[PDB]
């Protein structure tokens, strides 16, 4: 948001988003190899 | 021809040809790694230099404590980037190579021998049209069987 | 007769990035950046 | 600062440019390293999956391919419990021809 801040803050970085995968490759009778169980749930 | 690929050897002759599925998929792997390495560094026009009176001891200190201490962090993360990168650049290699036995010996089930030295050798007469469809994803299982 | 082992697929669309591939989907991210206020 | 004192404020500057790109590059390696290596650790995990259940199944099962195995023997849904838990009993299931 802006570097001359006051308080206990986060760290301010030039990026414009920073997103960390948590789950899996989302790729929608067969198994992994074709990737894709949407019925899964 | 590539970085990874096949040799075969039937009725109609020998030779080498790379598997270019896989090639170009750690092609653009590894440009994309050298890429990430350089482009998010950032480049700003900058002088470096300062001046000094001699009864400004502690603010000279002060600035060159905090230039080396900035150089210090820098290349200790350009050293470590480079390592750590290379451990990982080359354990793709393999496992991309081993990717292609699975990927292959999961279509030629039991049609072929494992010979335990990262070829198969087939039970079925397989000529070039053969060689082609195992080089690709299209070896038709049902059309083979084994001899005995 | 038949077993399969195989894995989770959803609609979303959070994309991310990783040092060998850029505009992965994802089925599920987080963002630890702050944007607003 | 003054007005008198240029090199102490762009001193100042200098050090907090420095801790934001050192912060910045750090953020961004570790996003990106980190998601290469969530990938591979979901990838290789359904195929853990695939060889721990392998493994147990044995010869009694048709690899067919595709990340899915067919039994020989008649494999019903307390069988299916049993497989899909580490507990097939290999002794019990036979193939066929
Ligand atoms: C995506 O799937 C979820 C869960 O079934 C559903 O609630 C949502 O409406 C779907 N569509 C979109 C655009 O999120
Ligand atoms: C990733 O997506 C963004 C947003 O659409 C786009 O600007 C960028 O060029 C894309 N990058 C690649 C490598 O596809």
């Amino acid at each position: 948001v802006h570097p001359l801040t006051i308080g206990e803050c986060p760290k301010y970085v030039k990026s414009e988003k920073l997103v960390l995968a948590t789950g899996l490759r989302n790729v929608p009778i067969a198994g992994f190899i074709e990737g894709g169980w949407q019925g899964m749930v | 021809d590539g970085w990874y690929g096949y040799h075969h050897s039937n009725d109609q002759g020998s030779g080498y040809a790379a598997d270019k599925e896989s090639t170009q998929k750690a092609f653009d792997g590894i440009t994309n790694k050298v890429n990430s390495v350089i482009e998010k560094m950032n480049t700003q026009f900058e002088a470096v230099g300062k001046e000094f009176s001699n009864l400004e001891r502690r603010l000279e200190n002060l600035n060159k404590k905090m230039e080396d201490g900035f150089l210090d962090v820098w290349t200790y993360n350009a050293e470590l980037l480079v390592l750590m990168e290379n451990e990982r650049t080359l354990d793709f290699h393999d496992s991309n190579v081993k990717n292609l036995y699975d990927k292959v010996r999961m279509q030629l089930r039991d049609n072929v021998k494992e010979l335990g030295n990262g070829c198969f050798e087939f039970y079925h007469k397989c000529d070039d049209e053969c060689m082609n469809s195992v080089k690709n994803g299209t070896y038709d299982y049902p059309k083979y069987e084994e001899e005995s | 007769d038949q077993i399969c082992i195989g894995y989770h697929a959803n609609n979303s669309t959070e994309k991310v990035d990783t040092i060998l591939e850029r505009n992965v989907t994802v089925t599920h991210a987080k963002d630890i950046l702050e944007k607003t206020h």
